[PDB]
């Protein structure tokens, strides 16, 4: 099972070959390369029984990581005035971490997250990053408050998803008003458009059964092409318009062509593949348009690090390894694998990414030094906080359970999905902008359902690295929730159970 | 010492408006007493939709504590067209900003809408501002998704011109030079000589490419950034393998640039993306087992920290 997994102490560690031509980007890399390489040097392998004496224990350190996230349920000192626009993520990184850590929240605590969000939500749609009388709503915000609600809300009258039922359609608003006619999102009123907008809508959109044509319009080919040469997704697409010199550069819904406009980044790619494996699930007549899955899939595998830095991804191509792309790198291999999957089978295993490597940077190099703070980070030599702590965590449970997307878990689904249950539906802003017909509807809410939950565990693909005490929970791959928490909140949604 | 705005001639007919969380919220902030007091002024003003020069002020005020507050940034904006104020002189601003390392992306897209209702007849000066920029960070991603849009926005308009192109191209050149590791550059002259709508396609231009690429990988055999430029550009232009492996097969032990007699001191052998290269090479010649038995060895010697996905490169073959 760990064939094609080899540890990092099984491996020769060598520095990156200069040949002869320094740069400002090897001088970063070989000081990098140094640090990782000497807390490796100082630690004991996690794979041994025979753990050396008078080296550091690599277990993970569970209770200082609670400890560290539970300052959220207290105070945050001033210096976090910088994330006061981003306050759901500052949930959400703490509620799903402690999710993954196996800890329980009461149901004071779980009831003050609840009413906490619900004072970011305003009442034209949408949440904020703070207070509805303080901030307008915000995309990402959105999708921060949704899931936490998943993790933390239930279905009572103070449970918060009753309240998320009923801004169904107000949210749907919101998401149109951002919607811009070549398939991009604004993420704020005057806000930037990115794969990060799309990806946050679409994760709301699919798990509050709001999903309609033409909301969707062109998204597919936004997405599809922020692709790079590389095969790694940029940040945004840019389309020209039909007619070269225009008076006009705003977009418009049927341009000459589309060109992506940045490098290829790990944030941006885990955006784009989940973005599009969602739309895989909508039955528009061909759509969504086609990715390079097989290039995806490379670029995705060649950005995990070399032995000397500790197995770790980095998130774009000559920069540094960084826990967090455990989880915006890492957790995007199974995407990619499943769309590879589909494309062979069309024409017509060992791991894609190494699982082991991966789980012994998270130990050895992303967790705090012992008798410390707690908390996880990006490398050896930075501060941990909590956007670290659940990427890292995120990134460490989708090494340590292997994911896939399951055909016949999803016919199953097909066969107990209950068609006649469900809230109301939503009405669109344009006269002919819904689902031709109820059956059309129907069979779209039986797709998008029985798709989203179609990832499984595989029996018997389990590794963790350092024995069963370093286990985490299972999340699940395009939403990055806890497949326990998914499944009774789109329940809820769709009238399911 | 600090004056209270309740204490403030210019703001005694405001009523501040207190930050509406709830009686007991998770994650609170421990805000200083300056932030407290201009967000509960400015709870106030955007209550009233006030669009005025003391509303301008404060707005600057907050921003300059949080940068990334996209909603004071909204109200910003709309004060700037509202007012029909100095959009250059806020340009100034925004400069002053990058110097004082005051930086998210509600800057970069307050700086982009910016450009956009100017619309500059000519974007040269901020062109050469963006240049400047990227001496502290030359891998910015905000800074080279903004030089994207700038380029592909304007042309829209017909507003680039090819002396422009042109001298874009020798700045290009210039930053692969002083490090050619910078992958954000080859994602330049990506758009630059392949992507971008007004690129030219000839059969000079292929081969002055190919040999631009080549000289590159020569320069730095250990550099992913060209081998994964050499690998798109042969793929988007269809263009085959075979002619070009003399130049690569001293990696995996004619007309187009040869490896270095004596190859660079630092250059051990084999290069895992040139035994790629000859692995799909031999499928592009129909020689699977050729091309397994490479992929077998970097799965199990030469690139081992892939070993899982070379195998499953290995397998496809049969
Ligand atoms: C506790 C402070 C963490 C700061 C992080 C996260 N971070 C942020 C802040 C608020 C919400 C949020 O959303 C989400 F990405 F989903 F976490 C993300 C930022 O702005 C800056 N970062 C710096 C960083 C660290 N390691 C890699 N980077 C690069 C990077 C990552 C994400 C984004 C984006 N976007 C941009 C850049
Ligand atoms: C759902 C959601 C909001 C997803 C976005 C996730 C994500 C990680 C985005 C990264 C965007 C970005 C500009 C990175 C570069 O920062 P950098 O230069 O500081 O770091 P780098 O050196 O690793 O590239
Ligand atoms: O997060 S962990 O590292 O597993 C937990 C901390 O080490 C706490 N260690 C205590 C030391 C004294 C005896 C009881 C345990
Ligand atoms: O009633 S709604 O429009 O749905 C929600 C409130 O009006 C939002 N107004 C706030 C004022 C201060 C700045 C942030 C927004
Ligand atoms: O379940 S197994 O993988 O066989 C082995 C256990 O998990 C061992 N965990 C350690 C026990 C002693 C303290 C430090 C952790
Ligand atoms: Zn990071």
């Amino acid at each position: 099972a760990t064939e094609f997994t080899p540890s990092v102490y099984s491996l020769v560690s060598k520095p990156l070959p200069s040949n002869s031509r320094p740069s400002a980007t090897l001088d970063e890399q070989a000081e990098t390369e140094d640090l990782i390489s000497q807390l490796f040097d100082l630690t004991a392998d996690p794979n041994a029984l025979v753990s050396e004496h008078g080296k550091r224990y690599s277990g993970l350190r569970k209770q200082e990581h609670t400890q560290f996230l539970a300052s959220s349920f207290f105070q945050l000192p001033g210096k976090f005035v910088s994330l006061d626009a981003s306050r759901p993520w500052l949930v959400f990184w703490t509620v799903h971490s402690l999710d993954l850590l196996g800890v329980a929240l009461d149901q004071g605590t779980k009831d003050r997250v609840v009413s906490t969000l619900l004072h970011f939500l305003s009442p034209k749609g949408g949440f904020g990053g703070g207070p509805a009388n303080s901030q307008i709503p915000h995309l990402l915000p959105t999708y921060a408050s949704v899931c936490s609600l998943a993790i933390a809300g239930n279905d009572s009258s103070t449970g918060g998803w009753k309240d998320l039922a009923a801004a169904r359609q107000s949210i749907y608003e919101f998401f149109m008003r951002c919607k811009r006619p070549d398939g991009g999102f604004v993420v704020c009123e005057g806000g930037e458009v990115d794969v990060r907008g799309t990806y946050c809508l679409l994760v709301v959109a699919t798990l509050l059964d709001i999903i309609t044509p033409e909301l969707l319009h062109n998204v597919d080919k936004f997405v599809s092409a922020c692709q790079t040469y590389e095969g790694g997704f940029a940040c945004a697409s840019f389309p020209f318009p039909s007619v070269v010199p225009s008076t006009s550069a705003f977009p418009t819904s049927e341009p000459s062509c589309r060109v992506s406009m940045a490098e290829a980044h790990g944030g941006y790619t885990s955006c784009s593949l989940n973005s599009h494996f969602l739309l895989t699930s909508v039955p528009l007549p061909s759509f969504p348009l086609s990715i390079d899955a097989n290039a995806a899939l490379r670029w995705t595998v060649l950005q995990q690090g070399e032995p000397i830095e500790g197995g770790g991804f980095r998130g774009r191509t000559n920069k540094l390894v960084d826990g967090c792309y455990s989880w915006w790198v890492g957790g995007g291999a199974p995407v990619a694998e499943e769309l590879v999957r589909r494309e062979k089978s069309r024409k017509v295993i060992p791991p894609i990414f190494n699982r082991v490597a991966l789980q012994e940077f998270t130990l050895v190099a992303a967790q705090q030094d012992p008798g410390s703070t707690g908390g996880l980070r990006d490398k050896p030599g930075k501060r941990p906080d909590q956007y670290h702590t659940c990427n890292n965590l995120s990134g460490l449970s989708i090494a340590q359970h292997k994911m896939s997307h399951s055909p016949s878990t999803v016919s199953s689904n097909r066969l107990k999905f209950d068609a006649s249950k469900g809230l109301p539906a939503v009405k669109p802003v344009a006269p002919g902008g819904g689902w031709k017909n109820e059956d059309e509807r129907q069979n779209a809410r039986r797709e998008i359902w029985a798709n989203a939950l179609g990832w499984i565990e595989e029996e018997g693909g389990e590794i963790i690295v350092g024995g069963k005490d370093n286990r985490i929970n299972t999340t699940t791959p395009v939403f990055n929730i806890l497949g326990l928490r998914l499944k009774p909140f789109i329940n809820y949604f769709y009238c399911q159970e | 010492t600090y004056i209270p705005m309740s204490q403030r001639r210019s703001w005694a007919d405001v009523k501040p408006i207190m930050q509406d969380d709830g009686p007991n919220p998770v994650v609170p902030i421990m805000y200083s007493e300056e932030y407290k007091d201009a967000m509960d002024y400015f709870r106030a003003i955007a209550a009233k939709e006030e669009k005025s020069e003391r509303a301008l002020e404060l707005t600057e005020i907050i921003v300059r504590m949080n940068p990334a507050h996209y909603t004071v940034w909204q109200y910003r904006f709309s004060l700037l067209t509202s007012l029909n104020k100095s959009l250059e002189d806020e340009l100034r601003l925004m400069n002053e900003f990058a110097v004082q390392n005051l930086k998210s992306y509600q800057v970069w897209h307050h700086r982009l809408l910016l450009l956009d209702r100017i619309s500059p007849q000519d974007p040269v000066s901020e062109i050469e501002y963006i240049h400047g920029s990227l001496l502290p960070d030359p891998k910015n991603y905000h800074t080279w998704a903004y030089l994207h849009w700038l380029y592909s926005h304007f042309s829209t308009l017909g507003r680039i011109s090819e002396a422009q192109w042109g001298s874009e191209l020798d700045w290009c050149n210039e930053m692969l030079r002083v490090d050619g590791r910078n992958n954000s550059a080859w994602g330049w002259r990506w758009y630059l000589r392949v992507s971008r709508p007004g690129a030219e396609t000839s059969s000079r231009s292929l081969q002055d490419e190919l040999i631009y690429i080549l000289k590159s990988i020569h320069l730095i055999p250990h550099n992913v950034s060209a081998w994964n430029y050499l690998r798109g550009f042969l793929k988007h232009f269809s263009l085959p393998l075979v002619p070009i492996l003399p130049a690569i097969l001293p990696y995996t032990a004619f007309g187009f640039p040869m490896p270095s007699d004596p190859l660079p001191e630092d250059t051990p052998l084999p290069v895992p993306l040139a035994l790629e290269y000859l692995a799909d090479s031999f499928i592009e010649q129909n020689r699977v087992d050729d091309a397994a038995k490479v992929f077998e060895k970097l799965s199990s010697e030469y690139d081992q920290m892939r070993a899982g996905y070379w195998e499953f490169r290995r397998r496809e073959c049969a």
